[PDB]
């Protein structure tokens, strides 16, 4: 078995200019048995490139490839709006067919401070027997960002998930929802809730945070 | 299994492995002996109803039936094969005939003792090509030339598959690498009565070029006696004459000729061979 | 032109069967090699069967040899695929190919195969709402929260359809619960919440259940 | 002293899939083979699928092929049958058997069986209707339009049994069942002695008493 | 693949005579044949296996001869307890397992007379829409019997329903009910009802009939 290692994992871009991409592998692949794919989300796979140096039926004459043995790399010639997908390489002639970790394409922007808010469990849930706090973040960019959840100054974790949004098509911000599951007995034993966000665009971190009792 | 008047079913397994046979859906403690080309096993190899083998090998192939405890009932029956996978093939194009097609050969290095499946594709470029065979051999399909200097290299993939594996291998040339003809027929010597140190040598090309005109060839000359061992090395221009000057004066000798054509291919392989002394007089 | 359909995928529990199906059109099934390959949600793909254009020779992965079996019929032009004893990391999206140079050429629009004991039980929908009351900045946001619902999909709609701009649908998560969970926000001005109605509209096709709640302050 | 019991069937429409549940009892269950037969009622036996003692080989036949799956666990000693794509036809009495050790295989044990009811009409309520003629004479009371079986017809709270003859039920076209009770006694009764019949329906929760007289 | 024929479908013998039942094949088997005896509303009995093996606890008054394509299971002398249907199975080619059609055995007697009898619907059965009119059979034998349904002598075809009773424990007498289904259109656009029934017993067929209105 030979496992691909695509570099890097995630490659922030903007329109018009040249990508190259790599995947190198753990031996060398026999007669050139490399293929590339694109993936957009929400479809199906896409050959681009078979043999690593040879385009398909239909493929644009902006990608290229090449490379020799283990070290191949597909290089686009300039980047188009329709071209920011997931890319992924294949190998075969030393083991079965198996495919790489894969490359995501995002488009790249100016920073932006995220808008955090949060938001208390409602009364029905609460009279169900569960509650849940989630915080919101609106209108941020990159994706590198982490929030911290804290309970009575006690920091929370194993009990937290979150969610993020893909790329927005006008303005290319991102959105992430984290919330916070807790029981009705967990609940009502503490007072404040807080959501502490830090993001490369802020100075020093955010804090969000509300009482039990008084709303 | 289904009815004991039916074939042997066939199943394949690797060398070297381990493999259970069963008596089809019998249960496991009833009465059951096996019988390999006729002859009886011995009960250490079962495993109540199931005939166990261990360490499969070349030998261990052939008709396992089952059988009635002390009679000739019989129950199940499978034939079995012992192999190994593919590795990866041997492709090796030739073109024969620069003006028409080419041809390519295959083969896997370990010989196998199953059947096997080969699948060829040939593309030259983007575009797609058949090969229509019609050889006596197989594992050819005879590409065919479309183009000339086109500058595009071909891309040619074999592809096989077993029972217990499958492999592949691709090549890629041009259309000038792989031309080789075919060494020439009916090489003679005569002797030469009107000189002591002379030879008479002559030869034809070969008869697989269809067109030598419009692409003459070029010999390479080889003679030398049968007790020095040293060979002698003489390019020749257009033409399928030679004349020696340094010969022996009565022992033998061999002399070999190959062809190539003048800007392009390999050199070919050395003829049969030649025979002829010089006159003596006397 | 050269398609290729896939059906009979569905919603099923661990330990039972299903068969897919790969009906193809366009091109010369019976000269050509089909294969399997899967993708499994938030990850990359897998080669899963392959067989050959005459049938004998096929060929499994070493996670589902003894429990997976292919198969198909030149004179129907499909690729069937016999799952038995499925598991709980069988959850993919299962593909078909070509092979024209050990790449994959063609592919199809996928199916989604969900094994799970999940005991499909209808929506619930809880408001969302800032409990603090401040007018400083002059934008807020509302939404309403969708839990404890299986399977997928879910559509979430507001005020009918008849707001778009600021609505932002996050992905589905899976719980621990074996039940998904996701949530909706809209970014609306602060001074529109004393006079305008926000309604969210929830529904779920596989339950057929249509819950809309008013979330105000 | 080798037991075997059967669970899992009831009325089903034929959108649904059932499955059975087999449990075996007595003897070593990983040793044999088990077996299952079916019967539509008023036909013959019909084999269905075999499976090995270890799990290995499975055989269907071709009227169920691609429908059925059949499984088992040697550890808890019970047979598995996923019966998908129901239809009406495959209505009848399942059998779990295994075969035997010896040569030639026979079927040794046997089970009670259980009853695969398969039929688009639900469950409705049974209506009565007076039977009279208008020597001996002959007296009943007919039931239609019922679902499902069965249904218990006595007569006089049980003290009058001579002369009874309850008919088995038919399967109108209307996918509900009808049967009939008549009972017979001397022309002389019919002055002083009047009958009444006695309709029971467990599933559809109806008891319904009729006085029949003309 | 193999199928096999049973001969006859029904025998009719009284107790202490010999029976023999024939079950034929579609090849040629050597001895895998097994036959079963089911008695109603109970699971299969194996009663010899081998088509010449007796089971433990059988009686010794069953035997089984025939072998290559035709087989024989023969009774000493019939008992009681006795009549039921057997079966003849296959252990030859596996897939499938094909059994026979049956053989159900019944009880033999003489020849009785039918007690045929009439029933108007009632007047329940007016107000709903359709009207159904029975006929009855009672103590008759054999089972074979054919009975008429004429409207002033009119033939009706495949809108009546019948069923036949079991074999009595005293007697061994046969009963039968037809029930003939029409709506209240044909029921009162018609006046007079008959039915007349055919047996071997009965010289001339019992009329019993009845006109609307008059009842
Ligand atoms: C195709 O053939 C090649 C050549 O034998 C195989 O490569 C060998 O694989 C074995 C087992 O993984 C290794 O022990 C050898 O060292 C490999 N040799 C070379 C030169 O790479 C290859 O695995 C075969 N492919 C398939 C799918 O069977
Ligand atoms: C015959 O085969 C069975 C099945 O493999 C063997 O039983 C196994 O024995 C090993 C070691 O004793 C245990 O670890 C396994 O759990 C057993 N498996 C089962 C299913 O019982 C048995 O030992 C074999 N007998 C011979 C004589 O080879
Ligand atoms: C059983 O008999 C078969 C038939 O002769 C044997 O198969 C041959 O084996 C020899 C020895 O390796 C080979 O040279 C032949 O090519 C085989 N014939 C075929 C048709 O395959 C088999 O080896 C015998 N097996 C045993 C255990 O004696
Ligand atoms: C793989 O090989 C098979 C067999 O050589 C090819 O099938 C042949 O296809 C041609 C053209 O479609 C027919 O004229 C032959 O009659 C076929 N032969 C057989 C035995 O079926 C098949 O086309 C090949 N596939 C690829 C992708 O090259």
């Amino acid at each position: 078995e030979i496992v691909l290692t695509q570099s890097p994992g995630t490659l922030s871009l903007s329109p018009g200019e040249r990508a190259t991409l790599s995947c190198r592998a753990s031996q060398s692949v026999s007669s050139s048995y490399l293929a590339w794919y694109q993936q957009k989300p929400g479809q199906a796979p896409r050959l681009l490139i078979y043999g690593a140096s040879s385009r398909a039926t239909g493929i644009p004459d902006r990608f290229s490839g090449s490379g020799s043995g283990t070290d191949f790399t597909l290089t686009i010639s300039r980047l188009e709006p329709e071209d920011f997908a997931v890319y992924y390489c294949q190998q075969y002639g030393s083991s079965p067919w198996t495919f790489g970790q894969g490359t995501k394409v995002e488009i790249k922007r100016t920073v932006a401070a995220p808008s955090v808010f949060i938001f208390p469990p409602s009364d029905e849930q609460l009279k169900s027997g569960t509650a849940s706090v989630v915080c919101l973040l609106n209108n941020f960019y990159p994706r590198e960002a982490k929030v911290q959840w804290k309970v009575d100054n006690a920091l929370q974790s194993g009990n937290s998930q979150e969610s993020v949004t893909e790329q927005d098509s006008k303005d290319s911000t991102y959105s992430l929802s984290s919330t916070l599951t807790l029981s009705k007995a967990d609940y009502e034993k503490h007072k404040v809730y807080a959501c502490e966000v830090t993001h490369q665009g802020l100075s020093s971190p955010v804090t969000k945070s509300f009482n039990r009792g008084e709303c | 299994r289904h009815s004991p008047q039916e074939a042997p079913h066939v199943q394949y397994e690797r060398l070297g492995s381990d493999v259970t046979l069963p008596c089809g859906t019998a249960n496991w403690d009833a009465a059951v002996t096996w019988r390999v080309n006729g002859t009886d096993l011995a009960p250490d190899l079962l495993n109540g109803s199931q005939l166990v083998l261990h360490g499969l090998e070349l030998g261990h192939s052939g008709l396992y039936a089952c059988f009635h405890r002390d009679s000739w009932h019989l129950r199940h029956q499978v034939l079995l094969h012992v192999g190994l996978p593919p590795r990866e093939p041997v492709l090796s194009c030739r073109s024969n005939t620069y003006p028409k097609g080419f041809y390519c050969s295959w083969h896997l290095p370990t010989p196998t003792y199953i059947p096997n499946t080969f699948n060829v594709t040939v593309l030259h470029g983007s575009k797609i090509m058949v090969c229509e065979k019609d050889p006596a051999l197989k594992n050819r399909c005879h590409i065919r030339y479309m183009h000339l200097f086109s500058t595009i290299k071909y891309k040619v993939s074999i592809s096989v598959s077993n029972a217990l594996g499958h492999n592949a291998t691709a090549i890629t040339f041009d259309e000038f690498t792989i031309v080789k003809p075919d060494p020439p027929e009916n090489v003679v010597a005569r002797p030469v009565p009107s000189n002591p140190r002379r030879l008479e040598v002559t030869w034809q090309t070969p008869s697989t070029w269809p067109d030598p005109e419009s692409f003459p060839l070029k010999f390479f000359l080889r003679y030398r006696p049968l007790i020095l061992d040293q060979w002698q090395h003489v390019e020749l221009s257009d033409g399928t004459a030679h004349t020696i000057t340094d010969a022996y004066a009565g022992k033998e000798y061999i002399i070999q000729v190959a062809a190539k054509d003048n800007e392009i291919g390999t050199w070919s392989d050395w003829s049969v061979a030649a025979h002829a002394t010089p006159w003596t007089e006397e | 032109q050269v398609q290729l359909v896939e059906s009979g995928g569905g919603v099923v529990q661990p330990g039972r069967s299903l068969r897919l199906s790969c009906v193809a059109s366009g091109f010369t099934f019976s000269t050509s090699v089909m294969h399997w390959v899967r993708q499994a949600p938030g990850k990359g793909l897998e080669w899963v069967a392959n067989i050959w254009y005459d049938g004998i020779n096929k060929f499994y992965v070493d996670s589902v040899k003894g429990r997976f079996t292919i198969s198909r019929d030149n004179s129907k032009n499909t690729l069937y695929l016999q799952m038995n004893s499925l598991r709980a990391e069988d959850t993919a999206v299962y593909y078909c190919a070509r092979e024209f140079w050990s790449a994959f050429d063609l592919w199809g629009q996928g199916t989604m195969v969900t094994v799970s004991s999940a005991s499909t039980k209808g929506p619930s929908v809880f408001p969302l709402a800032p409990c603090s009351r401040s007018t400083s900045e002059s934008t807020a946001a509302l939404g309403c929260l969708v839990k404890d619902y299986f399977p997928e999909p879910v559509t979430v709609s507001w005020n009918s359809g008849a707001l778009t701009s600021g609505v932002h649908t996050f992905p589905a998560v899976l719980q621990s619960s074996g039940l998904y969970s996701l949530s909706s926000v809209v970014t609306v001005p602060s001074s529109s919440l004393g006079t305008k109605t926000y309604t969210c509209n929830v529904d779920h096709k596989p339950s057929n259940t249509k819950v809309d709640k008013r979330v105000e302050s």
